[PDB]
């Protein structure tokens, strides 16, 4: 169907910038177009209908412009609400599509992340599961890779990953990723690694330890 | 002022069955052009559209999930009701219904059909997790290791959500970093709670873990290992 | 398709 690409997906701003987010559509979609703001715990809401009429109750300082299949949101002077998630949706064709989302949030200085390796504890060796964690600490911006390697082979689909929220004094996330394997596999296997690729960092960093070595 | 709210079962398992009813009130479902729809949101994804249907009583559905949902709407008593028939594990979402305006309409006859084109009320969301797993405690493990030293605690497997976690009965709060829980594939969640100190402070370390659902209280000491 | 007020 009818693809929705908003651009950019993320987006760092301080309060008073002047931002602007673009939506294009595959196909045109005349002026049927809506944006939205979504704050942490909350529902979506409407800023703009119809491609660039001001929804009743919203601050002046939204504005949305285009038709067809490019469309733009701006906020000409941002305020500290507007750190949030922004969506576009179309309505002229179904199914209603919705964009990807582009999060804005604090922009602050480039920070790399302070990386850390965590072996499985020894209690929970016991019960026979294996879990090794890598914690990314206070970095910025956002996108951070992690990569996990076990005697040099490259994991995948056995690990999982959260973020916590921008901090409100720092303006930092941090990152914790989980990698799972039976106790059998962990004992099958000798050097543990969790390779991180960020902005902050010159070339990716890697921190491992090497199974049973005491 | 209009407003909407969704209601349901915050679980359901696999295979099952799942009904959610948005009840309303501000406007009728026998106003003119006026529709009502869901839209879903998977944690930390997007938004996702799922169906919509009028006063006129014109339905349309997702095309990927067309199979598995009905809408429906109960004029009379200002409800609409979305059923979701086999979900699985990644049904988990927020589930928000909302308000389509109708055209603008003058002596009745319509004149302006751009305030159609969004959806211009949201009702709260309501949270539906999909998982066959059990009410259960999570076990809890240590984590032990610009010169700051980092620990931890992993809480794993365990349902459902919420769990509480602090540092030092409450008196560690800086540097302290507890992670959203991710739904593991076997139903159940698992979380890590760290804590970044000066590497000099290795003080004591103790996280306080509370499952209130499976009255699961812990408190896990944790230290430099080397005995 | 095209949507309900579509034209």
């Amino acid at each position: 169907a009818l693809q929705l690409t908003q651009s950019p997906s993320s987006l760092s701003a301080s309060v008073g910038d002047r931002i602007t987010i673009t939506c294009r559509a595959s196909q045109g979609v005349t002026s049927a177009l809506a944006w939205y703001r979504q704050k942490p715990g909350s529902p979506p809401q409407l800023l703009i209908y119809d491609a660039s009429s001001l929804e009743s109750g919203v601050p002046s300082r939204f504005s949305g412009s285009g038709s067809g299949t490019e469309f733009t949101l701006t906020i000409s002077t941002l305020r500290p609400e507007d750190f949030a998630t922004y969506y576009c949706q179309q309505l002229h064709f179904y199914p209603h599509t919705f964009g990807g989302g582009t999060r804005v949030d604090v922009r602050r200085t480039v920070a790399a992340p302070s990386v850390f390796i965590f072996p499985p504890s020894d209690e929970q060796l016991k019960s026979g599961t294996a879990s090794v964690v890598c914690l990314l600490n206070n970095f910025y911006p956002r996108e951070a890779k992690v990569q996990w390697k076990v005697d040099n082979a490259l994991q995948s689909g056995n690990s999982q990953e959260s973020v916590t929220e921008q901090d409100s004094k720092d303006s930092t996330y941090s990152l914790s990723s989980t990698l799972t394997l039976s106790k059998a596999d962990y004992e099958k296997h000798k050097v543990y690694e969790c390779e991180v690729t960020h902005q902050g960092l010159s070339s990716p960093v890697t921190k491992s330890f090497n199974r049973g070595e005491c | 002022r209009i407003t909407l709210k969704e209601s349901g079962p915050p679980l359901v398992k696999p295979t099952q069955t799942l009904t959610l009813t948005c009840s309303f009130s501000g406007f009728s479902l026998s106003d003119f052009g006026v529709g009502v729809g869901w839209i879903r949101q998977p944690p930390g994804k997007a938004l996702e559209w799922l169906a919509i249907i009028y006063s006129d009583d014109d339905k349309r559905y997702s095309p990927s999930l067309n199979t598995r949902l009905t809408i429906t709407k109960d004029t009379s008593k200002n409800q609409v009701v979305l059923v979701m028939t086999r979900v699985s594990p990644v049904d988990t979402a927020t589930y928000f219904c909302a308000h389509r305006r109708g055209p603008t309409t003058l002596f009745g006859v319509p004149i302006a059909r751009g305030p159609v084109n969004a959806m211009d009320v949201w009702g709260q969301g309501i949270t539906v997790t999909i998982s066959s797993t059990s009410t259960k405690g999570p076990s809890v493990f240590p984590l032990a290791p610009g010169a700051a030293a980092a620990l931890g605690c992993l809480v794993k497997d365990y349902f459902p959500e919420p769990v509480t976690v602090s540092w030092n009965s409450g008196a560690l709060t800086s540097g302290v970093h507890t992670f959203p829980a991710v739904l593991q594939s076997s139903g159940l969640y698992s979380l890590s709670s760290v804590v970044t100190v000066p590497s000099s402070s290795l003080q004591t370390y103790t996280c306080n873990v509370n499952h209130k659902p499976s009255n699961t209280k812990v408190d896990k000491r944790v230290e430099p290992k080397s005995c | 398709e095209q949507d309900k007020w579509a034209s």
